[PDB]
RNA sequence: GGGGCGGUCGCCUCCUAAAAGGUAACGGAGGCGCCCAAAGGUUCCCUCAGAAUGGUUGGAAAUCAUUCGCAGAGUGUAAAGGCACAAGGGAGCUUGACUGCGAGACCUACAAGUCGAGCAGGGACGAAAGUCGGGCUUAGUGAUCCGGUGGUUCCGCAUGGA
RNA sequence: GCCGAGGUGGUGGAAUUGGUAGACACGCUACCUUGAGGUGGUAGUUUACGGGUUCAAGUCCCGUCCUCGGUACCA
């Protein structure tokens, strides 16, 4: 009630308190967008085991 | 890796049967019906 | 003079497994007694032959024995009464 | 044919923005098309607009 | 259905005087039309083999078959398996409604579209469209592609010589 | 060019692979079945002395059909093999399906002699 | 081919090996101490590699059709033998990767090892015929003693138990 | 020739398969400060090679090249 501006082209990247915002029972393979070949390694699997 | 498996009845408890699986390719506990010769029929088995 | 080479790397060997014939053509032969050990089948089974799980040719009745032949170029062994 | 897998097929009035209809089967029932064959310029010889378009400069003396 | 009355009545008896067969059977159909897609990013985008089982389902309602590489490749980082490409075979009713859908309604569509070619037969009597863009016939919605991914179409006459095949193809309503 | 291999040649590889494990031997006659278009053909053949011992087809112009390549010809000329049987008394018999499914006219064949009593 | 060093020690395949089988050397080559719940069983299906052409990004070579290809491929794995009636490929259904055995054979000093029709009990697949006691055959393993676990109309130091 | 060891930036050199033209200390380059140098401050450059395995390779594996050393002909 009242006004809540926010930029419009801000990107606002969001974390819950509650863990109930899963697509559940997907694969972290369907799940994670990884394009090629590095982009399941050097963007991702690294990041994960690391 | 590959494990020794024992596949122990349910109808009569009795052990009766070996043979081998993996804890990764079947992690879970398998379970076959084969041949009791105390029941002497085909009864479902359980690896244990 | 004696300057040192080894390793020959080239010793082992398997056990000599005794394939070929066991019994012969006009052979009185019993039930269930090898007539060809092989690997593969280098002669096949034909009448009242049977080939085993180690594909030994085996005879499965009484009678003699026969190599006939299967034709274009392979063998077969036959166990006939009498 | 396997039942549960494929998609529809029904009698397309397959139309054209120059009015031409022209009928096939497909997915979509009725399609709207913004340039058929006879439509486009090329198939009907030389074209107007793009043949008196696509003429080079004719080295612009005139003055 | 009217590209078979097309075929039959305009086309047999025209090809038929044309070639002076010594049958009525010699005259070549139109067997089979085989839609090649040949997507090899199955390997190194997992995600893909679903886009043309999208798009072929919709290119034609025959669902495609996810087909497999039958042998180890390294140079491309493949094992046998690894699902590669996407095949359509196509006899009926709805592969005359696909040439009807090619030659009178696509085949426009092509943004730099001239005579195909001419050289593209075989020596037996077969013939393959080569296309580089997955949008020419008006299901396919900009707005539902992303990945621009093309398209091999064969179609298979029963055609013995080549040039027959040629007269073929020509009278069906494919420019050259 | 496309060219395809007949049905009768495919149907010749069908059935040889049949042939390798059931042959007319004595007391249990090989039970062939053909499946022309227009009719429907079954032997009992003795593989030992190469001779079939009785025969049926619906190419019969006793005991004809109207349709003679329907499923009930099949369940007919399937009861004429079993009363030829009968008649030669063979009286047990192993079915020979001639690289087909085991579907239809087949399976109509089969049924018939099964219930006129020959025993598969 | 003195002893030490190096190398080896058991099992499988080829050559040596001399057209049965066998056969040695610190002769020539290689592998093994597993894998597979389908890579087993059965039923029903069916055929490979390459080449020549037509084909975006696709490249010398992915996938496609298209002819020619009774064999290079494939066969979990060395190598031999073998295989397109599939033993090679698919899909369904499945657990015979069963229990008690086993006439008779091969092998062998022994200990062992291998093959086994068939019988009975219970099943799997199949309409049936039938096939199935693991995989395509041969490697993938070790005695006894001593302990553990499970089960048993066995014994149990007088008797009932322990 | 045989055996054993190491082959990274201009340098010396760590890195148990997980992000390095380089992560660490020097050089090097551009700027600043100073009259101009030095010090000091700011920013900046494919793992000997070729072919795999892997979602990922300096690393795991098969081969080639170089250098240190031991082990030889000869002086």
């Amino acid at each position: 009630e009242g006004s809540v501006w926010v930029s419009p082209s801000a990107n606002i990247g969001y974390l819950t308190q509650e863990v109930f915002d899963l697509p559940l029972e997907q694969t972290p393979e369907e799940l994670f967008e990884n394009e090629t070949f590095k982009a399941r390694g050097h963007v991702q699997n690294l990041m994960r085991h690391l | 890796m590959r494990v020794n498996i024992t596949l122990a009845c349910t109808e009569c408890g009795e052990r009766n049967y070996i043979s081998k699986k993996n804890k990764r390719n079947n992690p879970d506990r398998v379970e076959f019906k084969k041949y009791c010769p105390r029941d002497k029929k085909s009864t479902l088995h359980r690896e244990t | 003079s004696k300057k040192g080479v080894g390793s020959t790397k080239n010793g082992r060997d398997s056990e000599a497994k005794r394939l070929g014939a066991k019994r012969a053509d006009g052979q009185f032969v019993t039930g269930g007694s090898i007539l060809y050990r092989q690997r593969g089948t280098k002669i096949y089974p034909g009448e009242n032959v049977g080939r085993g799980g180690d594909d030994t040719l085996f005879a499965k009745i009484d009678g003699t024995v026969k190599f006939e032949r299967f034709g274009r170029d392979r063998k077969k062994v036959s166990v006939y009464p009498v | 044919m396997k039942a549960g897998i494929h998609p529809n097929f029904k009698k397309a009035t397959v139309k054209c923005a120059c009015g031409n209809e022209f009928e096939t089967g497909s997915v979509k029932e009725e399609v709207r098309v913004e340039i058929c064959s006879e439509c486009h310029p090329f198939y009907t010889g030389r074209q107007k607009f793009a043949s008196a378009d696509g003429r080079v400069d004719r080295f612009n003396k005139k003055y | 259905n009217r590209l078979k009355e097309k075929y039959n009545k305009e086309i047999a008896p025209a090809l038929m005087t044309k070639f002076n067969y010594d049958s009525v059977m010699q005259v070549p159909k139109i067997e089979k039309i085989v839609i090649n897609m040949g997507v090899g990013d199955a390997v190194q985008n997992a995600k893909a083999i679903d886009s043309a089982v999208e798009e072929l389902t919709f290119i034609a309602g025959q669902k495609p078959v996810v087909t497999r590489a039958k042998k180890s490749i390294a140079g491309f980082r493949l094992r046998e398996g690894m699902p590669i490409g996407a095949k359509v075979t196509l006899r009926g009713e709805r592969m005359y409604d696909f040439l009807d859908k090619l030659i009178s309604v696509s085949l426009p569509r092509v943004r730099d579209f001239r005579g195909v070619s001419k050289k593209s037969f075989d020596g037996r009597g077969n013939y393959t469209l080569g296309i580089k863009e997955q949008l020419i016939f008006p299901e396919i919605d900009y707005d539902k592609v992303t990945k621009v991914r093309g398209m091999d179409i064969v179609i298979v006459t029963t055609a013995n010589t080549d040039e027959e095949a040629r007269e073929l193809l020509t009278q069906v309503g494919m420019p050259f | 060019m496309i060219t395809k291999t007949s049905k009768n040649a495919a149907r010749l590889k069908r059935h040889a692979r049949v042939r390798a494990k059931l042959s007319g031997t004595a007391e249990r006659p090989r039970l062939n079945v053909f499946r022309s278009n227009k009719h429907i053909y079954a032997q009992i053949i003795d593989d030992v002395n190469g001779v079939t011992l009785a025969s049926a087809s619906t190419l019969d112009k006793d005991l004809n059909v109207e349709s003679t390549g329907d499923t009930s010809a099949a369940t007919k000329v399937g009861e004429l093999v079993a009363k030829r049987a009968a008649e030669k008394g063979i009286s047990d018999v192993v079915f020979d399906r001639g690289g087909y499914l085991y579907h239809g006219r087949v399976k109509a064949l089969a049924d018939a002699a099964r219930e006129a009593g020959l025993k598969f």
